[PDB]
């Protein structure tokens, strides 16, 4: 009566329940991919309560971030015009690192989740996603799309951030909190040293640390945001190919 | 008959869940006291054990699954009917479902737990107890379950037979390339945008105007 | 306490360790322990570790089953990164607050640069208690005190959880509203257009509007809440 | 009889003559470009008996080593379905090594062939070229030919590598054989230090240096497989262009 | 008359494995003892005359027999016969068997041996006894059968004529960016690979289903 | 009419080498002695002042031009006479023209410029005087100038309305990418090439071959 679906209802009863089947595997799958990716880049940065830093922290994380937002985007927005890519990706991260951080980092060995709290991401997927709802552009998005990402990371933190930069005297010297945390918690192979978190330069010159780091990280998420969408592009390839 | 049935895909959501339920369960009770001198023999019993069975037990199951799957391969499978491709198409999108979370068990669970596992010993060896579980039994599986659903897909579908969806392949593949980059900018497999896009085609397809512009605007 | 593996000369020819000491071998959650202990730094130098002009004390422990409350070295308070000199000795000690019940063994521990960790002697320590009980606490220069075991976390959840929410809403949105199927489909065929088109722009304009909101806000409170606050202390 | 040529012999006597000249002219060819190519990269590793170590030498060398294979491979089995690639190649470089080593380190400047000689390739070639043959797939080959080509590298070796790793007490310090042929034989430019060799390390575990170093050399030769051969396919290109 | 000659290869390779055998030997007499310290005068007069000879002697051997080639050129060479484009192709494949040894000792032999005396002398210069073999003398050589085996395709064979085979192209120049990474992944040339392909091709095309199919299976 | 005006060009030409002239003069003078410390107020009022101001006013005047040119675009392109879309063209000449002298002073002079400053401070900030002037100052301007030729292209010639050349696209937008062996913009080269074809097109094989060989 509508082949090769019988009812009207045997029809939209099968989209609505393949609808499902896609927006799940389709969630994790690029959750996989995008924490795997992640993790083994940007760390470490996200690990830890202290190495989340002025300078490196707020660079290297929105710019390794926008990877998957950019390609997910390419995907649901070219064959779909659905305007959640970047949220897609973020949000798929997000729960991927919070259930482990809860699940294991604590649950299992028993971290505070004060020292292996994850880096917010949503607010800057979010811009990216309206931008690209705005305009329709990817390249407009690329532009004020990634530069939106770039700047907001370190706002849309500090909320959760703030709280450890509190100063405490221990024995006579400055730490923050966090340092603490850090310092208190004993992680068996975590020297400071290895961090990778700011340590004053002569060049510096400000009061400047974390505005230069979050437009630096937004031109640089420019490139890397064409490079990923493009990458996006070549990843919903159908070819076909004869042989092996 | 139905289109849809699903009844394969929950035996493979429940049977899947639970198993790494109770490894995740098991290795809170002995991943703590018995897996944290590797030289000593509460490790052999516990967690050694474990790897030496899974490595031949996941091999054999893999080629077992590749295997039956060419066997039961439909040998006419051009005629396949509108019903019963849209019928083998749910299917497909099933073992994908299952795929996924395979995926999401081995590449951000086992995978970052092995993150904190780091922060925990100083290491007797590479076959720590998340690395077990991560690298020779996680992976492992649902590299199982990629190269079912694309076996599966290759001897059911015509598309997907007489070709090599390059997606697919890649999708498939990938997974004996994550050893590399490295121990534990990139080369991934998000190939899966490619296969569903594959799998959307034929659904389009499978409609005329009727389904297509009318009943879906 | 994977020591037996690490290569033998290595141990042998880097760290000598000596008289090495512990408080108590036995605490109660929130009892304080002391490690204690002296380290030569051997004179040959081995070319395969770093010199150890950058190193680091530590409790080599399962995790935070001790709180460390502090440590010293070379007669400094050193919860940063020290250099040693190679041919001399140095001394060290780490106040250790039990936190996990059971029994544990603590070791003494020293990481070079680039050289990775050298551990030293360890010692079981039964822990009891429960760790329910286990608290820090800790000062601000403000004078106020927190625990920091659980410190934070309240105001964390509360950032962090509502955000995703508004994510997988945003998601939720758009996805029953315009199916994937449906938006594939209109999207295959001539449009498009038909799955967007203001005014699906002007819900995204306003969510966008509320967000960058919601950030100024949470972003000024967060400001007054702390308006104090100091970079990482490092190097 | 067969135009252009005459008799049956005259054609069948030329195909059986060119046969042989091209195999020739192939021959060396990829032993020449092989070698350099080799020589270049791998060193180095290849010609001093106390650069053959336990980590450096067997990961080093399997991983330069497929790159000619995979592509000879590329051309013999896509063009002619003839399995013997990489055979075609390993072979190709050991000839042009030994011959080498024996009339010129040897012949020309006098290192005894124990200090002088080549790493040995043929037992994996085999293993790379059957798994082509087997499965008709370089996939396959990519995996599980690379992994095997991998494993049996310091395997393969032992037997002429063992003779010179007998321990000897010299000036009351541990030498092995191979350090003092080195340490004998004066060679002017080549000062101990320069190795690149295994040095030890703390996060070396065991008692393993060589079985992780043939599993990399296993993982990492899939990629460089995979490389190679769409290379191969490249340079099997019988495109004709319009201008220079 | 006969399309399978060969006199000429045999030519070309005694020609050169002699050249070589001869310059192997002088290097052996006149490396050891002559070439080791470069300021004396018995270097002037055993080595540096090498290196000043051969160059503008390669030099107008190369142009030589590229123009000479050229003007040979056949100038109605679409006319070829079956018999004769076959006769030219085995030429062909000749001219590929002498650069194949052209190469063998260039880029195997004379530039291995340069690694040998490297472990030889602390260096006097870049005008080492090896370095004018190997650089300013067998690459050179290689490189002007090169360029003839090119040209002669160029102007004898329909295909090559008119065209640029990119293969080709690539063998012959290819060579003249050896010089570079370094002064003393990759890219090479292994662009006979496409050549012989190229050759391979018309051979199938000159026998007619009966040579093809029947004759050979 | 006439096909070659050329006065809208002289009008940008003169409008910029003098503002320029100006810049470079105001920079001689209060350079020197008013930019050397930052820290100082003589800094706020002759250099911070510069700043604050140019950019809303190159965003407003970059907007302006494209909504602008879009509005009066052409909306009926394709219906354009030889003659017309010949005037059309030496129009965007023009813009060329003084697109390409707005490069030369944002590219070469205040770029190279900042390279002379650098050995005259050790530096308070990266709001130096050559700073301000070379990014946001003439960077800006030639990104406008730009957007410009693009958007009336876009808007008034059959061939670049209903498409989007690739090198000019690259011309207008890689200007937003210079902030981050390299990648540039010659992508003029295609765009003067896109010119050339118009122009070969419209003249038949009477002009083409003829009047010109
Ligand atoms: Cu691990
Ligand atoms: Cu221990
Ligand atoms: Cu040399
Ligand atoms: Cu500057």
């Amino acid at each position: 009566a509508v082949g090769p679906f019988n009812s009207v209802a045997e029809a939209a009863g099968c989209v609505q329940t393949v609808d499902w089947m896609l927006l799940v595997l389709l969630f994790f799958a690029v959750l996989g991919g995008y924490h795997v990716h992640f993790m083994l880049t940007a760390g470490d940065w996200d690990f830890w309560v202290d190495w989340k830093d002025r300078r490196m922290w707020p660079t290297v994380v929105p710019i390794l971030g926008v990877t998957f937002c950019a390609a997910s985007q390419a995907f649901w927005w070219v064959n779909f015009r659905l305007p959640f890519g970047a949220v897609f990706a973020a949000l798929g991260l997000l729960i991927g690192e919070w259930i482990n951080r809860y699940v294991n980092f604590w649950g299992w060995t028993y971290f505070p989740i004060s020292l292996v709290f994850p880096s917010a991401l949503i607010v800057p997927a979010i811009w990216l996603d309206v931008i690209l709802l705005l305009s329709g552009s990817y390249v407009i998005t690329a532009v004020v799309g990634s530069l939106g990402w770039g700047l907001l990371f370190y706002p849309n933190n500090w909320p959760a951030i703030a709280a450890f930069h509190q100063a405490t005297e221990q024995h006579g010297q400055l730490m923050t909190l966090a340092d603490l945390i850090g310092f208190h918690f004993v992680r068996t192979s975590m020297p400071e040293y290895i961090r990778m978190v700011e340590r004053g330069t002569l060049r510096t010159f400000g009061k400047d640390v974390v505005p230069v780091a979050a437009f630096f990280s937004g031109f640089v998420s420019m490139m890397v945001y064409f490079l990923w969408w493009f990458m996006g592009r070549w990843y919903s390839t159908t070819k076909v190919i004869d042989t092996i | 008959e139905s289109v849809v049935d699903l009844r394969g895909m929950w035996i493979g959501l429940v049977l899947l869940n639970v198993f790494y339920l109770i490894v995740r369960i098991y290795e809170q009770v002995f991943g703590w006291r018995a897996g944290l001198d590797s030289f000593a023999p509460e490790f052999q019993t516990y967690w050694m054990s474990i790897l030496w069975t899974e490595i031949p037990l996941e091999l054999v199951s893999g080629l077992g699954l590749a295997g039956y799957l060419w066997k039961t391969r439909d040998r006419n499978v051009d005629a396949v009917t509108p019903r019963e491709e849209m019928r083998r198409l749910v299917v497909l999108v099933q073992w994908l479902v299952v795929y996924g979370i395979a995926i999401y068990w081995g590449a951000s669970f086992f995978t970052e737990q092995d993150g904190t596992w780091h922060m925990t010993v100083i290491r007797d060896t590479d076959f720590t107890p998340s690395h077990i579980i991560e690298f020779y039994m996680s992976y492992p599986i649902y590299s199982v379950i990629a190269v079912g659903a694309f076996f599966y897909a290759k001897t059911r579908i015509p598309y997907f037979a007489h070709g090599y969806s390059l997606a697919f392949l890649i999708v498939a593949i990938g997974p004996f390339m994550i050893i590399p980059n490295v121990g534990l900018f990139g080369w991934m497999a998000l190939g899966v945008f490619g296969v569903v896009l594959q799998i959307l085609m034929r659904i389009h397809a499978l409609v005329g105007k009727e389904g297509v512009k009318l009943l879906t605007e | 306490h994977g020591e037996k593996s690490q290569q033998a000369f290595l141990r042998m020819r880097t760290l000598n360790w000596y008289d090495v000491q512990w408080s108590k071998t036995t605490v109660n959650v929130n009892e304080e322990m002391v490690l204690s202990g002296k380290v030569h730094v051997f004179s040959a130098w081995p070319q395969a570790v770093a010199n150890p002009r950058v190193s680091f004390l530590n409790a080599g422990e399962p995790g935070p089953v001790l709180v460390r409350t502090a440590q010293f070295i070379g007669e400094q308070f050193a919860p940063r990164s020290v250099s040693l000199e190679i041919g001399k000795d140095y001394a060290f000690s780490i106040n250790l607050r039990g936190r996990r019940a059971g029994r544990w063994h603590v070791h003494a521990q020293i990481n070079v640069e680039g050289g990775g960790p050298i551990i030293g002697p360890g010692q079981w320590i039964e822990i009891k208690g429960d760790m329910k009980d286990f608290t820090d606490p800790v000062t601000l220069l403000d004078g106020s005190t927190v625990d920091l075991e659980h410190y934070g976390i309240s105001r964390v959840y509360a950032w962090h959880l509502p955000w995703m929410a508004v994510g997988a809403a945003w998601i939720f949105f758009w996805f029953v509203r315009k199916g994937i199927i449906t938006s594939y489909i209109r999207v295959a065929e001539g449009k498009a257009d038909d799955v967007i088109g203001d005014d699906d722009r002007r819900i995204g304009a306003i969510v966008l509007a509320l967000t960058i909101l919601a950030t100024i806000v949470g972003y000024a409170v967060t400001n007054s809440t702390f308006p104090r606050t100091i970079p990482l202390q490092a190097g």
